[PDB]
């Protein structure tokens, strides 16, 4: 039998271990306050005309009045919360921040650090095998919609077995043609369009017909605990700008193309739990980065 | 009180949860009926059946043909104590049903042997239905089966069925045969040879209510392979669940006849149903005497329940017409008082204790009118239910009632009828000896007469195959259901005042061309002796059935003659499911024809398939 | 008032979806076929024919052999068809004539009464005429149905026909002789869903005579039904001739029908006709469409779509019931929709169960305003006037076959030879009025110890050269029979004494517009007459001297109104016992005296 | 001739047909309004030194004060909205909550029902039909951008019909090397990568040239009338919250990835004009739905 994955579930490099005690998640979630205020001063300053608002906003976030000859880099936040994100990311790379440094920061505002009293919908589709008898060929594209071309050279109809995992709540597949689909032992039901089901089920067996090639359209959404200041546009523009700015450059790591791949391969690994804990902190470090950088450009 | 365990499919009704159908809807326009209870379709459905009955066998016909028929059997030079004369009224009589009888159960067996041909030739693809569509209805599979294969008759609703019908399988009606013939003459204590010829010349009264109580079961091998593939791992167990049918159904088939020539009346299958039917309180109560049986059912339906028992047919001498209950479904009233309606089923008795099953499992689902409709539907018409559900639970109950595992055993039971049968014989034959004396006792009670298989018997053989100007009769040799010594003749009967007709035998390897000149008087063709198992031996090989063809100019007619040594020959153990798929046969070779009008004078008698290339079965190479 | 059980106990019943309905009408068309035709009669006369066939003068390439099973098998088919087809015929052309004879009654008749239904019309009509048949009921048109008009049962036909005789790389005479007694199995599977249909003049004379307002109008509707129906049953015979699988009709329902939300449907395929229909019935509304038969290039049934009446979903899921209709698709078409106009007031069970008993059994439904509709929608679809273009689709449907036929023989030709390609797929059995074709006629007339047996000479679908032949069997050794031919200037006599062989009477020559020139005058139709003493058996053979004669153009209802033909000449007899020499030979009727067509005078 | 569609097109089920009136479209403009206040006071808090606001946002949202150890659900007005939401999207699903709770619910804040304010661009692309010869080949994968595959393996070119419906406004053609297309009994243009077309214009016929395959990618946007309050990425994440809750769970009801989707196949269909009215309210309702359960998560 030949077997195919989705490119982005191969080999999910480790996660930092460092910044992930109580204080250092309430320097996360104050950075992320502030940035968000700073980025609301600076377009009040556009508006009226004046720097007076924005000043004040910088102050509170670098611990220090603008000069007009410097260069507005963030004060020693900004450095901290960029070094944080390099450790989140692999265990390769080094802590330099001190403790006194983040409980210093951390006192700048009061916020809790609940970071599991919300949910986020996540969209990459995990598809973690599917096994395909000789003379098929099964090409797996996408990960946001995941096509599945298959074609039967074959004297008869094939039986192609899927496995979506068990993370995933939701599947949607669509297909080019009816086909059908069931589960491991179920009577095959008539062609149908498209298909809802529960990944928790089990493996479900397509049956391939001999002739035209079948292409089936993948959708998936899975369920994060992640705080209620999460916002998922600005984390996906977050993780953009911190892989330009070269943030991620470490030995022996994977790179992805959005941060919805990012945590959901790190889900499908061993000790899942864990890893989406401090994948989740990441994002919302991502999310503060990207506010200070669009408000401070470097 | 008897749990099977099967796994059954849920049954979702056409009535709804009210378990009443809304008036003027689909539903109620497609709901069974009820055939038997209802005089207008009771009284219709027996006048097609003598309509078809009449059509395919005509009485005149039949009168006629009686003097040819009696000189051929005469110099069929036969001991003296195993010479059947046509004279005789009653002998002519049993002969009519017999032949009837045995032709349509030859038909079927001939069509087995295709059916199990075109298994073998596509084995691959079969095994690929068999294995892949594991959750399907055994309907829907069975339809891919007859599709694959490229048989012919490949329907398998009833209308297909029917439509595709040969004229010889039609089920003989009883009362029909019996017409016209005096029954009940008396000759006062005279012994002289003209009061004998008269004594002769009629029939008892008994045997006029036997023949008008007689209906025969013929199961034709498309509805036989719904059962087989419930449960079916492979190509070969399939086909050793067609056997083990088919060797059942021949085994009630020779029962069935031994209850005409035993000397006793066959008890009526009829049903009860209330004086005056009230709404919601109504019983119906069903009594099934299957004549072609070793077992009888009672189903009674009461409201909701459905209650059922199986009694023996056998030893019930005693005031009654029940033995023993052999298998018990609940309580069974039969002294309710009603109406009494009678019916002759056309179903088997495992086909009907099979729907009974289902039915119970399934009696809260449907409702009490579904019960009913498809209850009597399936008995009197031989209609499957239309519910796709609970047609395929019948199916799955039939299986298990046919295999070894059944709760019921059949070997036991048609043996003990079979030792019931005949020592009945001998009772009546005794106490008639008595009474009248043992030249009449021997008119009316005939000991030739002991089986469809035992007996002396004809088969008229119809060919629709003409090669370069021969016409092609096929005869199928076995299988037997007996040990001993058989023999087999031939008749044929030309415009022309001088004829060639050959005959050739297939084996499993080779086959025998002969050549005959005699015509109008039988011509013996072939000797056999089969041994414990049913197995001869031909010509150094293993058989359990070979191939007989006639190949004849300007025929009219083709009969075979087949006769045992001895009479009354013993019985072999029927077959089942397990020894039929121990050792294993080929019947391919029986599609092989020859051509005679190219034949040559050099290959005639027996040659193998290799003294011949491929292809031209008919010219030896040189 | 009514209890309302009344009314339950006369509504209309499926009779396809019942399978309890199903059974018991196919074991009556069963018996209804074995009782006309017997599988042993026809077996056992195949040597007689055979025979017959061969000593017809025939070149090579356009003889048939019966010694081949599938030329036999074709042929009894054949037979089957045309003699009820021409029965039909000579029963319309009978209807013709008493109807000219009354033109006045028949005018007053269609002109003072309007206001009465289809059926009264019918049936005034009827009585006036004095026709032989005078009831257009479903029962008294079956009581009063011949031998020949039963329609062919096909698994009868097909019964206990070997199947699949396998030679292999033998081109010895003795194979071939035993490839030849077989057939193939795509003869089997196309007998087994071959069922014929053929109307009678009763059935017709209600849509023909439901907006006619003269005779000749009357007349003319007539003529022009049975010209459709003709060209459609040629049409049936050819698609079983080529290699090809003919689609049968079935009836989609429910797995598990709900009570409240029940769906149908049904797709018709007539195999007499170039035409299609497709019927859904949800709620209490119904959809048509119909589509061409024709076509069908991808692995679709269903051709292009040429007349709508909304959406159909042929892709709904669930049981699949098969049935053969007894019903034309314009009949079917008429049907669908006069329902579709009444769909308002009729529920459902009437909706179904007058669909399903007209498509199965040929019932016209009870109510008298459906019956009005449907019978004024046939005749629109039958008129020039109609959605339909029919010539447009019966030609269309000839070339398809045609095509078929090729394509279906040059492959069999690269896969065997060609000796087994002919074998399989014949080319001398195109259409059934262009091939080579016999008539047993039967007879209950006697003139003084003289047998008479009837026979139509045309009409034409086809032109060319055309011969007609005659085989008399008599138990006596020696006998004359004669065979007269009826024209309207006169009659035509000959006396022949040869027994038990074909003998041509009769050369003919027809041109495009399907009329001939029989001694000086045009003439569409002739009737034959042949009189024997104690005869057995008397068959007409009919051959064209060029293989595939190329087709004449249907005659619509303005070809039929404007050249009249007298048929009332076709009623006068002749008393062969009573010939002389010098009355045998062609003369016309002002020589002979009124009354005596015998002699001369 | 073959015919190819779009998978999210067909068969689009019956929507419900309840609370659609003036007194319900209040009530689901007022959940939408108090379950975006629920989130920014909760925000709010979680940034201060009390709970305060929070108490007194959950307080009108719920009608009962919050308490510890207790699950806070959402209280009547949480159950009103997930029952509401199951009958319009089919119309198997029952109709339970009163009218007069829905009114009495209705009045806790003050905002009109007005669901034709403005108008929201929705972008997938229908392709209704592509007909194509005996001897090529099509083959249509995608929604939001939907990829045609096209080979043509007979002897010479064969001409494809492209029908995008009347419904969608604009439609972009990019194929993957130049081609042609022009409308029907119209003159062909040069090969040219990218075509605009305005799908009312009518059929459009693609010339398929013997060789390479040609794939053809079509965007097509389409504007539905929504109330002011309609934020796309708010119902998109709703729609599949309620998906995953099993709302959406009943019988006979066909299954679609995102609500865009959903929308543009009931737009579709007979009736389409009534029917995105209806969907319309359900969206606005998932907006609320994703508010109500971030910021008042239950198992």
């Amino acid at each position: 039998a030949n077997r195919a994955t989705s490119a982005f579930l191969d080999n999910p490099h480790p996660v930092g271990v460092n910044y992930v005690d109580e204080g250092s998640r309430q320097f996360v979630a104050v950075a992320e306050l502030l940035a968000s205020k700073l980025i609301d001063s600076s377009r009040e300053s556009d508006e009226s005309n004046s720097d007076v608002p924005f000043v004040q906003a910088y102050s509170k976030f670098a611990d220090d009045n603008p000069r007009h000859l410097r260069v507005k880099t963030g004060g020693k936040m900004a450095n901290a919360l960029t070094n944080v994100i390099r450790s989140y990311y692999s265990i390769n790379a080094p802590a330099i921040v001190p403790q006194v440094e983040i409980d210093r920061l951390a006192s700048k505002a009061t916020v809790s650090g609940d970071m599991y009293n919300s949910y986020a919908i996540f969209n990459s589709v995990p598809i973690v095998e599917v096994l395909s008898p000789a003379r098929t060929t099964v090409s797996i594209v996408g990960s946001d919609r995941a096509d599945v071309t298959m074609l039967n050279t074959g004297a008869g109809a094939a039986n192609i077995t899927f496995n979506f995992g068990q993370i995933a709540e939701t599947v949607i597949l669509k297909g080019s043609v009816p086909f059908q689909l069931a589960r491991l032992n179920q009577p095959m039901p008539a062609a149908r369009f498209t298909y809802k089901l529960r990944p928790l089920d089990g493996p479900f067996i397509v049956v391939l017909p001999v002739g035209n090639p079948l292409v089936i359209s993948a959708t998936a959404a899975t369920r994060i605990q992640v705080p209620l200041a999460f916002n998922k546009a600005l984390v996906e523009s977050g993780f953009q700008t911190a892989m330009n700015d070269g943030l991620f450059d470490i030995q022996n790591v994977n790179y992805y193309s959005s941060f919805d791949e990012f945590i959901i391969s790190q889900y499908h690994a061993q000790d899942g739990i864990n890893r989406v804990s401090t994948c989740v902190i990441l994002g919302l470090a991502l999310q503060a980065y990207d506010q200070m950088r669009r408000a401070l450009p470097v | 009180a008897y749990s099977s365990g099967l796994s059954q499919n849920s049954i979702i009704s056409l009535t709804g949860n009210d378990r009443t159908v809304a008036d003027g809807t689909f539903n109620s326009m497609i709901m069974p009926r009820a055939v038997i209870a209802n005089e207008r379709e009771h009284f219709m459905k027996t006048r097609i059946d003598k309509i078809e009955h009449d059509l395919n066998r005509s009485a005149k016909q039949e009168m006629m043909d009686r003097q040819s028929l009696a000189e051929d059997y005469n110099a069929l030079n036969l001991a003296v104590g195993q010479e059947i004369k046509l004279d005789i009224a009653t002998q002519h009589q049993l002969n009519r049903l017999g032949s009837a009888m045995y032709k349509a159960d030859h038909e079927r067996e001939t069509e087995l042997t295709d059916l199990i041909n075109r298994i073998r030739e596509n084995e691959v693809t079969v095994n690929g239905i068999l294995e892949n569509q594991k959750a399907i209805t055994a309907a829907e599979r069975a339809d891919l089966l007859l599709e694959v294969v490229a048989s012919t008759a490949k329907s398998v609703s009833a209308a297909g069925r029917a439509a595709a019908d040969g004229s010889g399988v039609v089920p003989v009606f009883g009362p029909s045969v019996a017409n016209g013939i005096k029954v009940g003459i008396d000759i006062a204590d005279s012994v002289a040879e003209a009061a004998i010829a008269v004594k002769e010349s009629g029939i008892i009264t008994q045997l006029n209510d036997v023949y008008h109580a007689f209906q025969s079961v013929h199961v034709a091998p498309n509805d036989v392979i719904k059962p087989a593939a419930v449960v079916a791992g492979t190509s070969t167990e399939l086909i050793g669940n067609l056997q083990a049918i088919y060797s059942r159904l021949r085994s009630h088939s020779d029962i069935g006849f031994k209850k005409a020539t035993v000397g006793d009346v066959i008890p009526n299958s009829y049903m009860i149903k209330p004086v005056n039917s009230t709404e919601y309180a109504s019983w119906q109560l069903y009594v099934i005497h299957p004549v072609q049986g070793s077992l009888g059912l009672v189903v009674q339906l009461m409201g909701d329940a459905l209650t059922y028992n199986v009694f023996a047919q056998y030893g019930n001498t005693s005031a009654s017409e029940f033995g023993k209950t052999v298998l018990t479904g609940g309580a069974t009233n039969t002294a309710l008082e009603g109406t009494k309606v009678k019916f002759q089923t056309k179903v088997t008795a495992q086909q009907a204790l099979a729907l009974t099953m289902a039915l119970k499992d399934a009696a809260s689902m449907l409702s009490q009118g579904e019960l009913i409709g498809y209850f009597e539907q399936y008995i009197n018409l031989a209609l499957e239910p239309d519910n796709l559900s609970l047609q395929d639970n019948m199916h799955k109950y039939h299986h298990l009632l046919t295999s070894q595992n059944s709760p019921i055993d059949w070997n036991y039971h048609d043996e003990e009828m079979h030792k019931w049968l005949d020592s009945r014989k001998t009772t009546n034959y005794d106490a008639m000896q008595k009474k009248d004396g043992t030249v009449i006792a021997d008119i009316h009670i005939p000991k030739v007469f002991n089986d469809l298989r035992n007996t002396t018997l004809h088969c008229k053989l119809e060919g629709k195959q003409t090669i370069a100007g021969y016409t092609v009769y096929e005869y199928l040799i076995g299988p037997w259901a007996h040990y001993g010594d058989i023999d087999y003749s031939v008749v044929v009967d030309t415009l022309n005042e001088e004829t060639k007709w050959y005959c050739e035998v297939i084996g499993i390897d080779g086959h025998l061309l002969i050549e005959k000149s005699v015509q109008h008087k039988p011509e013996k063709i072939l000797e056999l002796t089969v041994n414990d198992s049913g197995v001869t031996s031909f010509n150094g090989r293993n058989h359990d059935r070979l191939k007989l063809k006639v190949y004849v100019k300007d025929s009219l007619s083709v009969k075979v003659f087949r006769n045992w040594i001895g009479i009354n020959a013993p019985r072999v153990k029927t077959k089942m499911f397990n020894d039929h798929i121990g050792v294993k046969y080929d019947y391919s070779h029986f599609d092989k024809n020859i051509s005679p009008a190219h034949l040559t004078l050099t290959d005639l008698g027996w040659h193998t398939w290799d003294q011949y290339n491929a292809g031209n079965w008919t010219n030896i190479k040189p």
